[PDB]
């Protein structure tokens, strides 16, 4: 199950 | 650190006219929103934008479109104004943390600007027995006769706006409680020692900031073009 | 066993696209399971792995949503990186991530893992304990205050010891067989005739699964091997050859060992003259 | 950044029997960026039925692809694979050895 | 959406607040957040939290075990605090927020020394029922030309001291402050001045 990463950006 | 900005605080719009809500961050947050409230019920999403040009349609879109051409501000734009979107729109920003609120612009499309009034203002002095029985001093202010429903009221003393001592009422009243277009009042009380109300030097004023018609409004009524306007009423300590 | 979980994760932007093409690999004990491209005619989650292909139409059409979400987070934080580097028009650049997990033979988790680079060179990393991040340079320390400031290292650690293990455990259930099959290493030594009284000894491994493999040239039983990487043969098995230079009629003196996980014990291998 | 020029490797599948069908491999391996320019040669000419693998990377970051085509050796044929690369100057040419 | 909360909370200033909220279908990458709406102005981020009990400056949050259920702890509630408390599920890798109706929370003030009493004030060249305790609730007017306001809080910090209010005003022939609180439940001790 693919990771949605935390929606704070680089 | 963090502030959304927007203004006006203020907007009266004719019906079928374009409107142009804008909205400010110089935090450079890569996210924006765009939300509308009714009165008691939450903030519904109109649409977010994740970038520059990069915008999605939030819960409520029809009747609304958006435009982020920079990362620092956030247009909302209704093309042909309804009565149904008077509301008080707030914007937002994030980094991915919390949501960052606008303090909001608050919209009344009308069909015609013919109910457009500002308030009347009066300051009502002090009690003699209320002075005697507690050492203390209230002061009212009242605006009264106003539409729509875009006013803030302020005391200043001696020059200075104060917050200490003062209740303004949350809500306004209605004038003719059984009409849909009555204008409205609203009372706020101002409350000093006995001994500062009895300086005769000491100046307390109610100032009633309104926000009405725009200055290029058209305005053919026979009666003072309802613009945008401060009134006040004031009243000075009595040794007495 | 022990076994793994891990997704690699690349966005590459050129001057030629408007959008970045985006790719998603899953792998599971370093097999190959899933894919996504944005490059598809109809992007979505596929299974790459026969045993993957039982899952039901929710799965596929969850993952294939949770990707479109990527996709949006790699083309933003790719703007972001152009900022932070002041990289001049006209090229083309990659955004890379690897996240995943470790899990030993009772079970246990032993290391979570999230890594980002750009460039293809380490841009910032989450460290072993799930909660402090390692950030390579300047850039990276604006990215590393933001993910402390908004508590990214929780949402990662969450997935990574909850979801990340639960799925892998999934996944280890329906692919239980397939992922425990190794071949072992069919291997023979080679005869290359050299300049003065010399000859060159190579010892081919092939055939072989996992790429994991150890040949090694000993000199009764105890100068620099000369090899080739690693390479696959294209049927799902490695090839690997190691070399060694001998004097003439000293053939027999010299032995290659073979180590491989499918083996019941070390190859040991000479030069037989047909 | 600093880029990486690709490892090259040319190879058969199974040993390499003169009249026996093979597959002619190119490994690419240990590359930056991802953009890359394979084929496999058959006496100077590119072979048009050349497939490859969908595109992976290592833990280095290093991209990787594996060409492959179905193929027929002799002692006379020659074969190579050219790879061209932002990292080379001109198209890299390795020949088939079938003794590596 | 996903979140209930009670539409209102009563409490008085100085008490614990706890401010419930059932989450029962929340996923296991759903963050919860309060934020806080004050009369008019923009909502304000209060707290968050993904599974531990988090305490800031604000508030004290507290998440079940089974994370279906959280409760928002506003020790030693203030004037201040008086706003409409959000619940809302925050997915940790989107920006969106569905706003509910929250639950807006009435702080009443604690009135040390009641002294309710009716006054006139002087005219304009109005009736103000003031310093009752917080008991006192006032009524609207059965009359359609006099107009009563809801009670106020004015605090005094300057000498730690508040008070409630309500106005009543009318340009009614029959109207008087002695009659101006009729439709109210006053208290028996309330002054009228001569
Ligand atoms: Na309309």
């Amino acid at each position: 199950s693919s990771l949605c990463n935390f929606r704070a950006y680089v | 650190d963090m502030k959304v900005t927007q203004m006006p605080r203020y907007l009266i719009k004719r019906m079928g006219e374009n409107v142009l809500l804008e909205c400010g961050q110089d935090m450079s947050h890569e996210t924006m929103y765009w939300y509308r409230q009714d009165p008691g019920l939450g903030l519904q999403l109109i649409y977010i934008s994740y970038d520059v040009d990069s915008n999605s349609e939030g819960d409520i879109p029809k009747g609304y479109r958006v435009s982020r051409k920079k990362r620092e501000h956030f247009s909302l734009i209704l093309d042909s104004a309804k009565t149904n979107q008077t509301s008080v729109y707030f914007c937002a920003s994030s980094f991915g943390r919390e949501q960052y609120f606008g303090p909001g612009t608050r919209l009344t499309v009308l069909e015609d600007l013919k109910n457009v009034f500002p308030p009347e203002v009066a300051v009502f002095e002090p009690s003699e027995a209320e002075i005697s029985h507690t050492q203390k001093a209230t002061l009212v202010c009242l605006a009264t006769g106003f539409y729509p429903d875009h006013v803030e009221l302020s005391w200043w003393v001696n020059g200075k706006e104060v917050h200490s001592g003062v209740c303004t009422d949350p809500q306004p009243l209605k004038e003719q409680p059984a009409l849909n277009d009555s204008r409205y009042a609203l009372s706020s009380r101002l409350r000093v020692s006995a001994t500062f109300w009895q300086n005769p030097r000491n100046h307390f004023r109610c100032q009633v900031q309104f926000y009405g018609l725009s200055e290029n409004d058209e305005w053919t009524q026979d009666r003072a073009k309802p613009v945008t306007q401060i009134v006040s009423a004031e009243a000075w300590g009595r040794a007495d | 066993g022990p076994h793994s979980m891990r997704y690699f994760e690349t966005a590459v932007s050129r001057p030629g696209l408007e959008e970045p093409r985006y790719i998603s690999v899953g792998y599971v004990d370093n097999k190959e399971f899933v894919r996504f491209d944005s490059d598809a005619e109809n992007p979505r989650y596929e299974p790459r792995a026969p045993w993957m292909e039982q899952e039901g139409p929710e799965y596929w059409e969850r993952e294939t949503q949770k990707a479109k979400g990527q996709e949006q987070w790699f083309r933003v934080s790719l703007r972001n990186l152009l900022g932070y580097y002041n990289q001049s028009a006209g090229g083309s650049h990659t955004l890379q991530q690897m996240s995943g997990c470790d899990l030993g033979s009772d079970w246990r988790l032993l290391r979570g893992y999230l890594q980002f680079a750009y460039e293809g060179r380490d841009y910032i990393a989450l460290n072993e304990d799930l909660k402090t991040w390692t950030a390579a340079d300047m850039a990276a320390q604006i990215t590393r205050r933001k993910w402390e400031q908004s508590g990214a290292a929780e949402h990662y650690k969450a997935y990574l010891e909850g979801e990340c293990v639960e799925w892998l455990h999934r996944y280890l259930k329906n692919g239980n067989a397939t992922l425990l099959r190794t071949d072992s290493p069919k291997a023979h030594v080679t005869h290359h005739p050299r300049s003065k009284g010399e000859v060159t000894l190579r010892c081919w491994a092939l055939g072989f699964y996992p790429a994991d493999i150890t040949l090694t040239w000993q000199l009764n039983g105890e100068q620099d091997m000369e090899l080739v990487e690693t390479r696959p043969a294209g049927d799902g098995t490695f090839q690997k050859w190691a070399s060694v230079v001998v004097p003439l009629g000293k053939e027999q003196n010299y032995t290659c060992r073979v180590y491989h996980e499918g083996l019941p014990e070390p190859l040991t291998l000479r030069w037989e003259p047909s | 950044m600093i880029q990486r020029t690709p490892k090259i490797q040319v190879y058969s599948r199974h040993p390499a029997e003169n009249g026996k069908s093979n597959f002619l491999n190119c490994y690419v391996s240990g590359f930056h960026p991802s953009d890359i320019e394979v084929d496999l040669l058959k006496n100077g000419e590119r072979i048009e039925k050349v497939e490859h693998s969908d595109l992976s990377f290592s833990k280095d970051w290093s991209f990787y692809l594996l060409y492959y085509t179905e193929f027929t050796p002799t002692e006379k044929d020659e074969y190579a694979c050219r790879v061209n690369h932002v990292t080379l100057s001109q198209p890299k040419i390795v020949k088939w050895d079938r003794d590596m | 959406a996903k979140t209930t909360q009670p539409d209102s909370m009563e409490s008085t200033e100085g008490e614990t607040v706890h401010l419930p909220c059932s989450h029962a279908t929340i996923s296991g990458n759903e963050y919860i957040y309060w934020y806080r709406q004050v009369p008019l102005q923009g909502p304000e981020y209060v707290t968050h939290g993904l599974q531990q009990n988090t305490t800031n400056s604000m508030a004290f949050l507290a998440i079940a075990s089974d994370r279906k259920s959280s409760t928002l702890i506003l020790p030693h509630v203030s004037l201040r605090d008086a706003a409409v408390y959000h619940c809302i599920l925050s997915g940790g890798c989107n920006y969106k927020l569905t706003f509910g109706k929250g639950t807006l929370l009435t702080v009443t003030p604690n009135i040390q020394n009641p002294d309710p009493a009716v006054y006139q004030l002087r005219d304009s060249k109005v009736c103000l029922f003031t310093d009752f305790d917080s008991q006192t609730n006032v009524s609207q007017s059965k009359d359609s030309d006099v107009y009563i306001t809801d009670k106020c809080v004015l605090d005094m910090r300057s000498m730690d001291f508040k008070s409630n209010s309500a106005v009543a005003w009318s340009n009614k022939s029959d109207f008087a402050c002695a009659n101006a609180f009729n439709n109210s439940i006053i208290p028996e001790d309330t002054f009228f001045p001569s």
